[PDB]
This record gives C-alpha cells, sequence and structure tokens, in this order.
C-alpha cells in the first residue's frame, strides 16, 4: 500500500464565533507558506533536464 | 501585511462574545447547631420525715 498526501499544515479553529474572521488570518499566512503575498513572477522554465 | 493588521482586528471584534456566568446561590441558608440535651427545669421537694 502506498498513498501521496498533500501537506498543508494545521489549523486550530474556534467554535462559537464566525469562521470567515478566523479563515481570513490563516489565508495571509497560508499566503505567506506558498510565497504568494507579494507581487511576483514564476521563472520555472530554466529547472529542466534531457 | 496590512491586511493581517485589518483580519486581526476584525477577530478581536469577534471574540469579544460572552459565553455565560456562574454564580453560587447560598442567600437564605445558615448552619445549624445541635442541641445534646433537653432542660427539664424540674426540682423534687421532699420533707425531712418523708411525709
Amino acid at each position: 500500500h502506498a498513498l501521496i498526501k498533500e501537506d498543508l499544515g494545521q489549523w486550530p479553529v474556534e467554535t462559537g464565533i464566525s469562521l470567515v474572521n478566523q479563515a481570513g488570518v490563516f489565508a495571509v499566512q497560508l499566503a505567506n507558506k506558498l510565497g504568494i503575498d507579494k507581487p511576483f513572477v514564476l521563472d520555472a522554465g530554466s529547472n529542466y533536464f534531457t | 501585511e496590512d491586511m493581517a493588521k485589518i483580519y486581526g482586528a476584525v477577530a478581536a471584534v469577534s471574540k469579544n462574545v460572552n459565553s455565560s456566568v456562574t454564580y453560587e446561590v447560598k442567600r437564605g441558608t445558615h448552619e445549624l447547631i445541635k442541641v445534646p440535651t433537653i432542660p427539664h427545669n424540674l426540682v423534687l421537694i421532699q420533707s425531712d420525715n418523708g411525709k
């Protein structure tokens, strides 16, 4: 048996309060992890071999 | 960065919601003491000859 797992981390969620407000806080941290918070242009063209 | 500040401020407001209160109900309650003996207040008076 084998499987492929995508690990985006663990984010605690508190009940009794609005979920969307907590999502916004975690959204900026998620963008920081993926490196997409600041304006960027992808250069992966040279990442190849023959 | 300024978006994290705005999002943090909103979450602070949403977290200001109150859940419940807790208190003790003790008014009207008093402790009880225990009396060990029964007061009779009786004395027997008898003459010397017993008549």
